[PDB]
This record gives structure tokens, sequence and C-alpha cells, in this order.
RNA sequence: UAGCUGGUUCUCCCCGAAAUGACUUUAGGGUCAGCCUCAGGCGCUGACUGGGGCCUGUAGAGCACUGAUAGGGCUAGGGGGCCCACCAGCCUACCAAACCCUGUCAAACUCCGAAGGGUCCCAGGUGGAGCCUGGGAGUGAGGGCGCGAGCGAUAACGUCCGCGUCCGAGCGCGGGAACAACCGAGACCGCCAGCUAAGGCCCCCAAGUCUGGGCUAAGUGGUAAAGGAUGUGGCGCCGCGAAGACAGCCAGGAGGUUGGCUUAGAAGCAGCCAUCCUUUAAAGAGUGCGUAAUAGCUCACUGGUCGAGUGGCGCCGCGCCGAAAAUGA
RNA sequence: AGAGCGCAAGGGUAGAAGGGGGCCUGACUGCGAGGCCUGCAAGCCGAGCAGGGGCGAAAGCCGGGCCUAGUGAACCGGUGGU
RNA sequence: UCCCCCGUGCCCAUAGCGGCGUGGAACCACCCGUUCCCAUUCCGAACACGGAAGUGAAACGCGCCAGCGCCGAUGGUACUGGGCGGGCGACCGCCUGGGAGAGUAGGUCGGUGCGGGGG
């Protein structure tokens, strides 16, 4: 994805964000000033790209750059972004959660249950030329009391994980229901 | 274990340090608060002979000569980890023969 | 539970750390204005919630009674409130995330959190995951 | 630097008894009263708290 | 009701700031431990206040792990 | 006798409090301190301010300690079931210690930590500043308001402290309809002179029926909430559209099917569980009504006609309902 | 260092204030610069000087106890001593 | 001025935990022995004396590695001296000066002072 960045600097933070302006901060093991986007673009962009895709941004000077999104900062009242970090990549390998795509249906959902995803993605040590759009796990012959961890997944090559191998990723859960009601308040 | 060196420390000045090794002994008058030493009767680097407790008496006097040369007399003697007794009881029974 | 005694009231100052953001489930409730919650209110949502929909997917609930509500007994002025009439709320300063719901379509999930707002003192809102995580 | 002068626009009637001493150390007694001082430090270090009392000019 | 209870203030704390010129014997800080350790020309007494042993001035040093020191500067 | 109540007589001039602390058979009384005043003495120090050093554990945040806490993981212990007894094995949509992940709470928790405040040094600061010794006091029921906490009910013109402030003693003046403490402002005296402050400039009433651009149709404004609604204007987003939509009107709207199961009956339509195809342009094992169970009506969807826009959602401004009281509005 | 530090809590603390051992009685007399705290009266800390001592080779340390509670003006009377 | 080692300070984890490697000429340590000084609530483990042989295994010394630990910006925000503005309030908004914690990027397996022995 791409996003047409602008340079920053003594402009107060609060009367950019009065205009539409989102200020932001592109830096990485050598580089590093103060920029903004255009809010109301950034969103459009930011709601598939997240901190998973890649984003290459367009200063006025033309430049591209591979950034990333390292955390967007939230306006409590009004959940909103107030600022943004971007970690602009070389080449060298970069830690970045990976994205999850739990296919199929175990017979815990089947027989009524509900699969519950601890981690929605991953991270992982890779270098930037493997930014897989997603990784993907057979979830189906899960059930309710069943759970995976890191410790097995469809790891592509060489992309190899920096969490845990022991973190759960997911795991079914038995359903909430009227019947147990009548059951809790006795106690 | 080194309570020794910090109970001295708050004293008067002049620490006569007194490290000793397994065929060695050495000594050192450092006046700290700037961390200098002003006299070092060494033994394995003096030249003297091989007796020890007969070598350490020696020693301290080294540290004698060398010492009111220069204008000092504060015996604060730094017993280091070693107790008071063999080598170093005579290094100190030495060095205060003046 | 466990803690100590009875405490005092403080004071519900600006949101600060009263927000969040969704960290399970598809759909959450937030608060918009401050109030201390009653268990007698956390619990009659909640089940009024299931009771929404029977046998359906999960709820989670993200703010917990720790705070002794205290009252005096209908008198005078001597001690501090026997108290705990009202027993335990949980504070909740406005942009704080309470209840989670999952494993159920958005339209059934639009109204089992529409409703356990109702048992609520306050205003609240309606949340999608958005996409902003951490 | 150049001189200062300070004038009293609003009265100090309800301001805390630092911001009366304040005046009292700039020389302003009554309202709408001229004051030109010798701009130093110190000086301005009165005047700035109590800017919301005072419109000031350089001379 | 059992509790309209406690006990006198004891306006502890440091006596005497850095820089302070001080009087040999006066005192430099009265503490609950050793919430600052004696030091040079400073000695301690039995509730753990720290007094300076001759005329001079105060100045703290922090020595990480090792905790802080009031020390005196003589000068005469 | 009265630590109580009352009463205390001419004039002008200068300054001007307190309603706090400690102790008190003390609590509406006293002694000392605090604050007022006069006299003599010292003389740039005083409040406030600039620079610098040191002391600190609040706001905020945090979970490293002390505890609290939702979900999941791993996993002793215990519980149920298979199986049994020599005790052993496995299962465990039961409860759960320790540990870990995610997510959190705390006046009496703190890995952290402001703003600020305190103090000393240097400098500005001649002010009804300051310091030393004395003579004379009064005060020791405060009150409201802002801010910070406790108590209370996140009640009270409530109560108790803290930093301010005003009334007290400025019920003198202007504004606020009227009104100690809210806004403006510190009244030595005189003036049929001027500029302003708060607030105001249609009439009572001084001063614009001023200028320019919007919004509001409720008398809102002229003082109320959860919550409810095709109020009205405004920005944004997604989708449908001249390859013919939205609305209305002409026609079909089905077959196996009467879905499996519950049930006296459950024929798309009490509930439970749910994921076929086909005549085809289209019709969902079904939106609502109608039934005892059905048939009947309709949408959904497709065809035609029409001929230009239409539908949903998020955001902001002002407004509507919610809205019942006792002498006349 | 989450233990211990007689006893509530807090601060402090193993570079000991904690556990053990040898000798020991400074749980001394005569004082006390300078302070903390403070309305008064009280309370608290204290270097050093003199006497005669205890432990240490010595530098040194000792005027009770890791510290903050364990308390009572004056009056009146008891006992000992100059 | 340079290098190795010994002793001792200074700051007080970027000095630490751990994994790999290297050093015995010198220095250091383990190491031989327990007659003498001295020592064990038992024991030469420790303390001590007298000391060749062997060794660098242990300990320590130096150097590498970033798994733990530790350090950790910039940007923005919470909060907030001071000054104001809106609402019944529980509250909220602007100007001015100060400005966190967490987290992101990164950093670190140290830097130095005096004496002494040694090339
Ligand atoms: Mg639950
Ligand atoms: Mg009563
Ligand atoms: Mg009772
Ligand atoms: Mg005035
Ligand atoms: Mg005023
Ligand atoms: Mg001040
Ligand atoms: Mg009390
Ligand atoms: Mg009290
Ligand atoms: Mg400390
Ligand atoms: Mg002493
Ligand atoms: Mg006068
Ligand atoms: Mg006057
Ligand atoms: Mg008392
Ligand atoms: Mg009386
Ligand atoms: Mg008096
Ligand atoms: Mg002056
Ligand atoms: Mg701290
Ligand atoms: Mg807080
Ligand atoms: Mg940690
Ligand atoms: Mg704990
Ligand atoms: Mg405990
Ligand atoms: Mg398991
Ligand atoms: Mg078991
Ligand atoms: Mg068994
Ligand atoms: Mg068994
Ligand atoms: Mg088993
Ligand atoms: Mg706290
Ligand atoms: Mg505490
Ligand atoms: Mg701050
Ligand atoms: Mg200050
Ligand atoms: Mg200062
Ligand atoms: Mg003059
Ligand atoms: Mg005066
Ligand atoms: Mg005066
Ligand atoms: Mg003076
Ligand atoms: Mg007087
Ligand atoms: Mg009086
Ligand atoms: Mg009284
Ligand atoms: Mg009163
Ligand atoms: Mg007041
Ligand atoms: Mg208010
Ligand atoms: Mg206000
Ligand atoms: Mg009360
Ligand atoms: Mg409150
Ligand atoms: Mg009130
Ligand atoms: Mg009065
Ligand atoms: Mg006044
Ligand atoms: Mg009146
Ligand atoms: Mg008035
Ligand atoms: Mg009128
Ligand atoms: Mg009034
Ligand atoms: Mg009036
Ligand atoms: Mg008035
Ligand atoms: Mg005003
Ligand atoms: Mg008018
Ligand atoms: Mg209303
Ligand atoms: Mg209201
Ligand atoms: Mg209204
Ligand atoms: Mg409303
Ligand atoms: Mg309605
Ligand atoms: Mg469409
Ligand atoms: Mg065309
Ligand atoms: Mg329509
Ligand atoms: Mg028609
Ligand atoms: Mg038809
Ligand atoms: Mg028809
Ligand atoms: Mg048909
Ligand atoms: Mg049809
Ligand atoms: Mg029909
Ligand atoms: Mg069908
Ligand atoms: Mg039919
Ligand atoms: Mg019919
Ligand atoms: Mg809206
Ligand atoms: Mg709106
Ligand atoms: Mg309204
Ligand atoms: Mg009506
Ligand atoms: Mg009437
Ligand atoms: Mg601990
Ligand atoms: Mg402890
Ligand atoms: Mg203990
Ligand atoms: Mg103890
Ligand atoms: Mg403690
Ligand atoms: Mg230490
Ligand atoms: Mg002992
Ligand atoms: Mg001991
Ligand atoms: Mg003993
Ligand atoms: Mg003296
Ligand atoms: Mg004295
Ligand atoms: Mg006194
Ligand atoms: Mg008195
Ligand atoms: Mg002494
Ligand atoms: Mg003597
Ligand atoms: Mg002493
Ligand atoms: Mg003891
Ligand atoms: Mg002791
Ligand atoms: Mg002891
Ligand atoms: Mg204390
Ligand atoms: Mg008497
Ligand atoms: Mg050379
Ligand atoms: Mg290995
Ligand atoms: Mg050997
Ligand atoms: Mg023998
Ligand atoms: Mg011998
Ligand atoms: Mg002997
Ligand atoms: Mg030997
Ligand atoms: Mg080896
Ligand atoms: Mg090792
Ligand atoms: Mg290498
Ligand atoms: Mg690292
Ligand atoms: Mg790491
Ligand atoms: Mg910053
Ligand atoms: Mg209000
Ligand atoms: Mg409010
Ligand atoms: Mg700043
Ligand atoms: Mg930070
Ligand atoms: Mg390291
Ligand atoms: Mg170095």
């Amino acid at each position: 994805y791409r996003l047409k960045a602008y340079y920053r600097e003594g402009e107060k933070p609060s009367a950019l964000r009065r205009a539409g302006k989102l200020p932001g901060v592109m830096y990485n093991r050598h580089l590093n000033r103060k920029v903004y986007v255009d809010l109301v673009e950034f969103d459009k962009v930011f709601r598939q790209a997240s901190i998973h895709h890649v984003i290459v941004l367009e200063l006025p000077d033309g430049q591209s750059l591979p950034t990333l999104v390292r955390q967007v900062n939230l306006d409590k009242r009004r959940r909103r972004p107030e600022h943004v970090d971007f970690f602009v990549l070389s080449d060298e390998p970069v830690e970045m959660y990976v994205p999850l795509r739990f296919v199929g249906t175990p017979a815990g959902v089947r027989a009524g249950g509900v699969l519950q995803e601890i981690h929605r993605d991953i991270l992982v040590k890779v270098s930037p030329r493997n930014i897989p759009e997603f990784i993907e796990v057979d979830v189906s012959g899960l059930e309710i009391g069943d759970s995976l961890h890191a410790s097995d997944l469809k790891l592509p090559p060489g992309v190899e994980l920096a969490v845990s191998p022991e973190e759960t990723i997911a795991a079914v859960v038995p359903p909430e229901d009227v019947e147990k009601l009548a059951e809790e308040a006795a106690a | 274990k080194f309570r020794v060196r910090n109970r001295i420390k708050r004293t008067g000045r002049l620490r006569l340090s007194v490290f000793r090794s397994l065929k060695h002994i050495y000594a050192q008058i450092i006046d700290d608060e700037k961390g200098v030493t002003l006299v070092s009767a060494s033994s394995l680097a003096l030249k003297l002979k091989g007796n020890k407790t007969e070598v350490a008496r020696q020693v301290g006097r080294a540290l004698a000569e060398k010492a009111l040369a220069l204008g000092i007399k504060q015996v604060a003697f730094d017993r280091g980890p070693y107790k008071y007794h063999g080598r170093v009881k005579a290094l100190a029974e030495g060095a205060r023969e003046g | 539970r466990m803690k100590y005694r009875k405490q005092q009231r403080g004071r519900l100052k600006g949101a600060t750390k009263g927000g969040d953001y969704v960290a399970f489930g598809d759909f959450g409730l937030v608060a918009l204005e401050p109030a201390w919650i009653t268990a007698q209110q956390i619990e009659a949502a909640r089940v009024a919630m299931v009771r929404h929909f029977r046998r359906g997917g999960k709820i989670f609930i993200r703010i917990f009674p720790d705070k002794p509500y205290t009252k005096k007994p209908l008198e005078v002025r001597m001690g501090k409130g026997k108290g705990n009439v009202e027993g335990y709320v949980a504070v909740v300063k406005p942009g704080r995330v309470m209840f989670e719901v999952a494993g159920v379509t958005e339209e059934q999930a639009m109204e089992a959190l529409r409703i356990a707002g109702h048992k609520l003192p306050i205003k609240t809102k309606i949340v999608r995951r958005d996409a902003y995580d951490e | 630097m150049p001189r200062l002068k300070v004038k009293l626009v609003k009265s100090p009637i309800g301001y805390p008894k630092d911001q009366k001493a304040a005046l009292k150390a700039l020389g302003l007694r009554r309202l709408q009263q001229e004051r030109v001082l010798e701009d130093t430090p110190a000086i301005r270090g009165n005047v700035e708290k109590v800017a919301h009392l005072v419109r000031v000019e350089v001379v | 009701t059992k509790n309209g209870r406690d006990s006198q203030a004891k306006r502890l704390g440091v006596k005497r700031y850095e820089g302070q010129v001080v009087r040999a014997g006066n005192i430099l800080v009265r503490q609950r431990g050793t919430r600052f350790k004696p030091g040079k020309n400073v000695g301690m007494g039995r509730d753990f206040t720290l007094f300076a042993l001759v005329d001079g001035v105060v100045e703290f040093q922090d020595r990480g792990r090792l905790g802080r020191y009031v020390h005196v500067r003589p000068l005469a």
C-alpha cells in the first residue's frame, strides 16, 4: 500500500489535528524525522494495512519508503488515532506480527461451541522480502477442551518465529447458555 | 568479608594494605580520598630470601626505611582477608620496628 | 475475595486510563460517562445478554467491582458506614471497554450489547474490532 | 535590553497575595499607572506573573 | 468505632540541605533508619541522626548500590 | 457572688486585627504563642522575582513488591466415570495451588514519577518592607466562594481539614430585576467637565432597531434525565442507476417439500437442529398475518411499464417528545 | 534478601544491626561545644575535655539494647549518705 | 609513551547470569605435607605454618557471543505552576510555561585512577 506523507516541524500538533492531519514519525536504525499524513486517507489505508502489510510512503521529495506501522497512539473518548510510528525497513531481518487464517470448522463449533482466537496474528522474525500476506492453520481437529500452540504452525520458508513455541494460538471453548443460569444463581 | 577495610577507612588515614600470596607478601601506604600509594615495600618484587615469617619481618622494615624518608607515621594497618598472626603479624611486627 | 475492610470514595477524574481497545471477541461495549457500576448492574447486563441468545457464543467482562460501597442505615453521624448495602462497585471512566461478545452474527451481537447498555446507568457505545492492535 | 513600560489595567482585588506583592515590587500603586523600568530577568520575572493584570510595551 | 487514634508527628527528614554553612556539632538529618549514610566529617547517633563534625559546608552524594551520603566539606 | 444578659455619654487625624495552635473539671471562660498598635534602636534585609544547589513521593502512570482480578494455556491436589482391587491405568465441555500469556484494580501496594513546593547562596527589590528591646491591645463562635481530600448518599445554605480569596470590618459605589461575600472596583472633600470597567446599547432605561455570513420555528431562547422520532440544515462513506433502478401498478411466486425431530396437531410460520436441487428470467428447505392442523395474503426475487435519481450508515449544529401542584399569572 | 533483627507497624539493614565464640560490665563518674523540636514546661542528638577502666596487635570502639511506645510537674512523706 | 600480570580504589549492571575460547615464562591459584606458630562446637573444608613435585581441571585473568538481565531515545500523550472560557452536575474546552510513565527504534557483555613485578 502507498500513502502520501509530508514533513512536519514546529507546527503545533494540536493545530495540525484540527485541520485533518494525523502527525507521525518515521525512524529506524539510521533514520529519524518528524512527519505527518492526511488522516482520512490514512484510515482508508490502515483498515487493511494495519501493522501486517507493508506501506510505501511518498514524501514531497518523491522518496519511496518501505515503512511499517510500529504503533498508533489512541485518544480515549471517541476511540481515535493521535499519532503514528513508521518503522523504515532496509533488508535485514525485522520482527513483525503476521496475520492468521483459521480455516475449517472444529467438531466443537458443530456440536455447539466457539473458537476463541487467542492470537489473530503472530510475531515472527523475517526479511522484508518475506512478507507472507498470511499463515494458515487447519483448525478442525480441535474440540471443546483442545488447544493449539505456536509449537505447531504452517511456517513458510525462511519465516522463523520469535514468540515462544509454548504460546497458545487459539482454542475452542464451550458456549454460554440459558439453562446455566438456573444452576448458577443457586450458589 | 572486607569488613575490615571499611572499618579502617572510617578512621584516620594512611592504610597499610597487606596483600600476601602463597610465596609472596606486599604492602602499600595508601592515603585514600584520592586513591594513591605513597610507599610500597614489595617482597617477591624486592629480592628477599625464603622463610616467609622471617621474610615478612624484613619487608616490614623495608617500608619503615621508605616511610620516614617521606614523613609518615599513621600505623593504620589494613590486615586484609588474612587473620593477624602469621607472616602478616610478622610483616607488621617488623614494620613497627620503626 | 480478600483485600481489607472498607475504602475511601476518591473521585472519578478525567478518563485518562478510562479508555481502551477490544482484546477479546469481535464486538464490545464501551462506556461514555464516568460512574460506579454496581455488581447488581454488571450481572443484570451479563445475564440479560446470554438470556437473549440462548446457548450462544461467549461473553467477556473486563470491568470488576473491587470497591466496597458503604451506607449508613437511616440514622445520624457516628463512625464510618457499616456499608456494603450495595456492596461492591467498579470504577468506570468514559472510554473503557466493559463487555466483549464473540461467536455470533452482527445482528446477534448488536442486540445483546444494545440491551446490556440499558441495564447500565451511563450512556454507552458499541464497537467493531476496528483494526487497532498491538 | 531597552527599558520596559508596564501599565496596570485590571485590579488585583481577589488575586493571590503574591500577585499583590508583585505589583508592590514593581512599584505599581494605583490603577492605570505608568512605570518604566530597566528590564532585567528579575524585573520581567514579576511582570510575567502579573501579565493578566497589566499591558506592557517596550521603550 | 474503636479507631480514633494516632501518634505524635516526629518532624523528621533532612535538616540541612546542600551548600548550607554549618557549625560543628549541629544536626544535618533525622531519619527512621539510614535513609542517608554518614560519610566524611559526619557522625551518627543512636536514632540514626547525622550531625556535622566540623564547621563547613553540607553536600550530598549518591553512590547507587551503596546508598546516599551526607558530607561536610570543611573550611576556615 | 454572677466565667452570664444588658448598658457605657463630645470632635477631628494616623494605623488597624482575630474568629488559629498548645494546655485548661477546659469547650460561649482563661495562660502562652499567632495576628494589631505606639516608643526607642539597627539599616537593605522584607514580601514578590532571576540564576544555581540540595530535600520530596502527590497528579499521572505502573504491576517489579503487598494484595485484588476476567479469559486461556500448562499443571500438583481433590471430585465424577471406565475399572477394580495387591495397587495400578486412562478419560475428565466439574472446582482449583504454583507457573506462564492476554486484560486489569489498589488511601493504608510502587520498577517509576511531574508540574510544583521547601530551603540555602548570589542579584533585583526604600516598602505603612524587614529585624532587636520594650508600653498598650483586641481575637481565641466565623461565613460564603474556587480548588484539593475525609465524613455523608460522587444529598443538604450539611460537616471536617488544606491553599487561596472575598464578607466579616467595603449591607459605600457599578453590573447581576431585587440579594454580605458572583462580575467590575478599594469611597480625603468639591465640579451641570472627560476616558473607561463589568454589563450593556427595541420601550420602561444611557447607548446600534449597527454591518457582514450562518442556524433555529420551538416562545426554543425564558433555566431537567435515561430513553424515543421520516424535525431541520451541514460534512463524509458504501451501494443501486439511462445496459432503465427507488415507489406504485399488471403476472408468477412452485416442484421433491407435507424439511429431520419434539408433539393431541407443529403442512415455510411454539420450540430444538439446521447450510439440497430444479422448470427457469426468478421464488429464500421461508419476512408477517391468517389455522386446531391446512388452503388463503405479502415480501424476498424475476418480467413488463415508467422515466429520474435513489437507499443505508457514520459525524456535527440547532431544535421536538419525555414534562403533573396546590393565593394570580 | 522475600529470613532474621525480643514484642504493633514503619523505615533501615548481610560491605550486619542478623547466627556463634573468647575475654568481659562504659545498664561509668565530672562535664558538654553545637543543634533538632518547641507557646511554656518538656522531649531528642551530640563531637570533645578529665578521672579511673573493658575488649583489640593496633587504628579504635564502649556514657546499654537496629530505631521510633514501655509513662507522670510540683506538693507531702520514706530510706541511705556528706 | 606500549603490552601482560599483582594489589588497591573511583562510578554502581551498558560493570550482571549464562554459553564458547585462551593464558602458567612472570604473577595467581589450586597443589605436597601437618614437625613448629595456629586452627575445627567433627574434619588442615575453613584459619595457619613449612613448602618441592604436578596442574591451569577448579578459582581467577583476557577475549568473543545479545538467550535472560540491565540501560533506552525521538515523536505524541496523561498530568500540571499561571491565565481564562462553557453546563444540573458527576464533568469538559482554549491560551501560556513545565512535562511524564508505559511502549517503539536502539544500546551493553564495561570505562578509569595510583603503586608494584615483568618483554
Ligand atoms: Mg466469565
Ligand atoms: Mg440527632
Ligand atoms: Mg458491630
Ligand atoms: Mg486597587
Ligand atoms: Mg474580582
Ligand atoms: Mg510562592
Ligand atoms: Mg485520627
Ligand atoms: Mg486526629
Ligand atoms: Mg533505599
Ligand atoms: Mg554514641
Ligand atoms: Mg499612625
Ligand atoms: Mg488604610
Ligand atoms: Mg500533649
Ligand atoms: Mg463560660
Ligand atoms: Mg495574648
Ligand atoms: Mg535591598
Ligand atoms: Mg521513587
Ligand atoms: Mg492514581
Ligand atoms: Mg522484570
Ligand atoms: Mg504478592
Ligand atoms: Mg507476607
Ligand atoms: Mg493439557
Ligand atoms: Mg489426583
Ligand atoms: Mg491410586
Ligand atoms: Mg497412590
Ligand atoms: Mg491419566
Ligand atoms: Mg497511590
Ligand atoms: Mg506506605
Ligand atoms: Mg509530568
Ligand atoms: Mg522555591
Ligand atoms: Mg529553588
Ligand atoms: Mg523615596
Ligand atoms: Mg500597616
Ligand atoms: Mg505593618
Ligand atoms: Mg534584618
Ligand atoms: Mg508589642
Ligand atoms: Mg487575652
Ligand atoms: Mg476557648
Ligand atoms: Mg462557629
Ligand atoms: Mg474560607
Ligand atoms: Mg465547581
Ligand atoms: Mg472552573
Ligand atoms: Mg464528620
Ligand atoms: Mg466524586
Ligand atoms: Mg455544599
Ligand atoms: Mg463580628
Ligand atoms: Mg478587605
Ligand atoms: Mg441589604
Ligand atoms: Mg452590589
Ligand atoms: Mg428592572
Ligand atoms: Mg447580591
Ligand atoms: Mg444592593
Ligand atoms: Mg457587596
Ligand atoms: Mg470577566
Ligand atoms: Mg440594557
Ligand atoms: Mg429539559
Ligand atoms: Mg439535566
Ligand atoms: Mg433540555
Ligand atoms: Mg436528551
Ligand atoms: Mg416510539
Ligand atoms: Mg447492489
Ligand atoms: Mg453506455
Ligand atoms: Mg420510500
Ligand atoms: Mg400502474
Ligand atoms: Mg401476483
Ligand atoms: Mg399481485
Ligand atoms: Mg414461477
Ligand atoms: Mg416470485
Ligand atoms: Mg397471488
Ligand atoms: Mg424449500
Ligand atoms: Mg402455500
Ligand atoms: Mg381465504
Ligand atoms: Mg451522529
Ligand atoms: Mg450528533
Ligand atoms: Mg437540549
Ligand atoms: Mg402535556
Ligand atoms: Mg395558586
Ligand atoms: Mg522483597
Ligand atoms: Mg524485611
Ligand atoms: Mg523478625
Ligand atoms: Mg525485632
Ligand atoms: Mg521493616
Ligand atoms: Mg553497603
Ligand atoms: Mg550476636
Ligand atoms: Mg555479632
Ligand atoms: Mg556468647
Ligand atoms: Mg565544649
Ligand atoms: Mg545545647
Ligand atoms: Mg523549649
Ligand atoms: Mg508561659
Ligand atoms: Mg563521646
Ligand atoms: Mg582518658
Ligand atoms: Mg562516643
Ligand atoms: Mg535487642
Ligand atoms: Mg548497638
Ligand atoms: Mg546486639
Ligand atoms: Mg523515628
Ligand atoms: Mg498542693
Ligand atoms: Mg615500550
Ligand atoms: Mg553447553
Ligand atoms: Mg602443593
Ligand atoms: Mg602435633
Ligand atoms: Mg615455628
Ligand atoms: Mg603462641
Ligand atoms: Mg605459610
Ligand atoms: Mg579445559
Ligand atoms: Mg566460573
Ligand atoms: Mg566471533
Ligand atoms: Mg538485548
Ligand atoms: Mg530481546
Ligand atoms: Mg517526550
Ligand atoms: Mg450541569
Ligand atoms: Mg460537572
Ligand atoms: Mg516542554
Ligand atoms: Mg519514557
Ligand atoms: Mg553483560
Ligand atoms: Mg576504565
